[PDB]
């Protein structure tokens, strides 16, 4: 279990690192893609109106 | 004279050779691919994203050779054929 | 005390043996994939804003279609897109789940993992590689007939280097399999090896190695998918 | 065979077919053949251009401020000034050479190289 | 040990993989391709 | 008076180690060099990657062929040593 | 003859091969990456910030290979399989 | 310590060296010739048709250099001289 | 004597280890110097700025070389499992 | 112990080294010369006539050494001094 | 059997490895540093004065490594530890 | 065991390694020189007349080391020191 | 069993073999690299040949230096084997 405790600590450390570093940029890319598709839909609507 | 010792030493030497070859190949391939990536970045800063995907393919091939080594060394040392 | 191999939960049926732990890991990955697929289908919003699952799946699809087109026409063999896209996800999770902390002490003075990546077993990679081999060879047979395919591959690019060409064909599956095995198998060893150190110092190397392993797995899955697409294309031409 | 066109700012100088085009660039000496890959280069200050044709003797031209451009179909040398070998003056070229003015010395050296005295 | 020896898992695992392909060939890839073409 | 077959097995093991170590060195170096070429070409000609993948792998397969041939003879030596 | 001595000598030589290969690979790869970085800096002095990231990626891969070899040498020396 | 075992082990080590060297040479030569071919075709997309010829000549040369090894290694293992 | 065999093996291992380390260090230093020479040839004033990347490279190579040296010292001076 | 046994084992190892070095030399030289030939042909297709000849000179200069190694292996494996 | 003979043989083999590695590194690092310096001088006729310094630094590091290896080999061969 | 047998086996292995290294170096140097000559000729086909001389100088430099190794190997195999 | 002289002599011969194997490989590599530099130099600037030999010979002499130094240690091994 000592190895188990150490491995849990390592998992927690890597989870902390990833949530701190990589989660923000990937969430930003996800939001950018969502906004891009929504903007494309709005452009289609306004072009049909035009 | 304990043939077990002879076979164990032979397996250890073989695995040492496995790691020697794998480390040499991996190091050289990583260096070469990284040099190409850095040169491409310097010459065309616009191509950051484009130049990444071929680089990872190259890294895949070189590390593939190196980790095939790893696997066969693990086979030799831990489950030595012909014991 | 590494104990390389020694698959747990092994059972013999139909007078022949099976590794229970690898099947368990493969089934877990398959059910995760099925759950994601059902979530996509239920929450597929073409007109509305795509969700995280939809964005992930569509990004995968668009990227892979791009590589397929760069290799060969999508219309020539659309089945390649679904046939091998699974391979990307199927492998990906199979490696990604290795990050989860399922490594404990087996009471033998060593380290044992409840979950072992299915690619860490030779059977999984063998099955995937052989399936891909038969798949793209059958695609080539369909494209240029059964008789033409062996003649084409033997002739290759230059006739006088015929032997290498055959090896290349035989190199296609094995190359795919072994690397994948290694790319995961080392991890299985490394973590166990890392367990040799005291926990209060073994934590950090395990963390760093698992961080590296996340990449290793992702990049390896991408390489496997792209190699599958390429081998489909090369066998499918003229 | 490649179509050379030695063109200068005041006017175009020479144009026609040729088999070989030898010259000296900042990178170094270059010899262009009919199917040379596309290229852009800057000639050295005292560069000389030797165009070798068929049915005629090789032609040497002294170039000031030349820039070579090689294309799959044609080759053009954008020369600030260019003089043919036949009209080069030996005494004038020697006097211009090694002048304190770098431009004049380079022009004289190019004239001599076009002649052959170097 | 020689873990590299092929085992029964080879067949068994293959089966699971197959069904996954079947799921992705009908309920994920075709619908998502339709969505992408529609976009 | 030690077992001769033990000596034969040790020799075969060391030999196969050399086999596949040399194979891996060759494969790694060749793949890296081809990769450098691919990176340089893609940087020079952006769109070219699509048409440059096939020449890339024309050489990747050629390189890996030697590696896997050497791998096969390594297995030959280890699994069933000649005249054990 | 003591089997332990033969096994230990074999393990020592195998670990020495491991370190050899690791050193060659790491040194060459790091040198090549640094050469690319120097070329970029000389050709583009202001691109240093953009060029550092590929440098660190290549260094990470190369040093990962080297330290993996180091870990297996530690295994071979301290805990020789089948000792 | 049967001598024939020693001769067989020596022949096996000789085969190890022969094929390691042949594989190194084949890999390096193929990779270098490749690099050249990829660069040339990148410069001239239409030139690949003619650039294949020298590339395949060099590939055949290096592969023949490797196959000569292969044959002599077979001689060492299949029919060991001085057995 | 088994201890003599162990010592001989350890010495051979250390010799190989430092041979590899010397190969790596020398070649890495040579390549870094090649790049530095090219850079300084391109622009003399670049000498000052090019030192930091060149120093980084040579230091990161000599670090591996010196770790290799420390491991060889471990082997030779303290023969494990003697 | 048969002295001829050790003689033959050493001769086989020596010949293996011969083939190693010869194959590395041959393959590397062929690869480098082929890369040069590819670059030249890509740059100047009409220069192939004057490019093949120097390529032949250098590849001959490399082969000569490789075949010399093969010939000396012939000695090592068929006429070993002191047998 | 005399332990001193085996220890001395091992030390001599180790010294051979030391010298081989040192010669490899020194020779080829110096060769590439040369190539760089000669290329620069060819490009820049009078740059030799401002180029010798970095080249001397590079060859100095390389030869420092080489002579470190020389000293260590002398230490092992003449002052074989654990004799 | 016969002292002459072991000494001669060691001499044969040493000479084989001598030829291996010499062949490696000579072949790769010849390939590099041929590559330089090929690049020069492709740059300017008429320059071969003046290029041959420096190329032959380099070939002399490398072949000299090759044949020096030949001589020392011949010393080993026939005139074994301390036999 | 074995006489000390035979074992030490075999070790010395193998060691010297390694000495000159490494020396030959290094000398060949350095000579090839310097020759490539010189070949390109004359291929580009024939007029630079006179100023070009100087650094060329300076570097080639350094390349040889180690290989020729290896002669002393090789002789000290094969002929003057320490502690014979």
């Amino acid at each position: 279990m000592s190895i188990f405790i150490g491995q849990l600590i390592g998992f927690a450390v890597i989870a902390f690192i990833i949530v701190k570093w990589v989660v923000p940029p990937v969430r930003t890319l996800m939001r950018n893609q969502q906004e891009a598709v929504r903007a494309a839909l709005a452009e289609s609507a306004e072009a049909a109106k035009k | 004279l304990d043939p077990n010792a002879i076979i164990t030493a032979g397996a250890l030497i073989g695995g040492g050779l496995i790691m020697g070859g794998g480390a040499i190949g991996a190091g050289i391939g990583d260096g070469i691919a990284g040099n190409a990536l850095i040169s491409g970045i310097a010459r065309q800063p616009e191509a950051q994203g484009r130049l990444f995907t071929p680089f990872f393919i190259t890294v895949g091939l070189v590390e593939a050779a190196y980790f095939i080594n790893l696997a066969f060394m693990a086979l030799f040392v831990f489950a030595t054929p012909g014991l | 005390a590494i104990h390389v191999g020694h698959h747990t939960l092994v059972f013999e049926l139909f007078g022949m043996t099976f590794n229970g732990d690898t099947i368990l890991a493969t089934a877990v990955t398959a059910v995760i994939v099925i759950a994601l697929a059902f979530y996509l289908r239920a929450k597929v919003t073409s007109t509305g804003v795509p969700s995280g699952v939809q964005l992930f799946w569509e990004a995968l699809t668009i990227q892979m279609r791009q590589q397929i087109e760069g290799s060969i026409g999508m219309k020539i063999a659309p089945f390649v897109l679904p046939l091998s896209v699974t391979i990307f996800v199927f492998i990906l999770i199979s490696n990604w789940l290795a990050v989860l902390p399922l490594q404990y002490g087996g009471a033998d003075g060593a380290a044992a993992e409840l979950y072992k990546a299915p690619a860490s077993d030779i059977n999984f990679v063998l099955a995937l590689a052989l399936f891909v081999f038969v798949c793209y060879h059958a695609a080539g047979i369909w494209r240029r007939g059964i008789v033409g395919h062996p003649i084409k591959v033997v002739k290759g690019h230059v006739a006088f280097l015929a032997p290498i060409n055959i090896v290349e064909e035989l190199a296609k599956p094995i190359s795919l399999a072994l690397r994948l095995f290694g790319n995961i198998f080392a991890g299985g060893i490394l973590v166990a090896l890392i367990a040799m150190f005291p926990w209060y110092i073994q934590w950090f190397p395990n963390a760093v190695w698992k961080t590296f392993d996340l990449f290793v797995g992702l990049i390896q899955a991408f390489i496997f998918s792209l190699l599958t697409i390429l081998y489909f294309s090369q066998s499918m031409e003229l | 065979d490649l179509n050379v066109e030695i063109v200068a700012v005041e006017r175009e100088l020479w144009s026609g077919p040729a088999t070989f085009v030898f010259t000296r660039t900042t990178a170094g000496e270059i010899g262009i053949l009919p199917r040379h890959i596309p290229l852009v280069a800057q000639l050295v200050d005292d560069a000389m251009v030797r165009v070798e044709r068929e049915g005629e003797d090789d032609l040497r031209i002294a170039v000031d401020g030349g820039f070579l451009s090689v294309t799959e179909e044609t080759v053009r040398i954008l020369v600030e000034n260019a003089q043919f070998e036949s009209e080069i003056d030996a005494d004038a070229a020697k006097e211009d050479a090694a002048s304190d003015d770098e431009r004049t010395a380079a022009w004289g050296r190019a004239r001599l190289r076009a002649l052959g005295q170097i | 040990s020689n873990f590299l020896i092929p085992n029964g898992t080879f067949f068994a695992v293959l089966i699971i993989f197959l069904i996954v392909l079947g799921v992705i060939s009908k309920w994920v890839v075709p619908p998502i391709s339709k969505v992408l073409a529609e976009r």
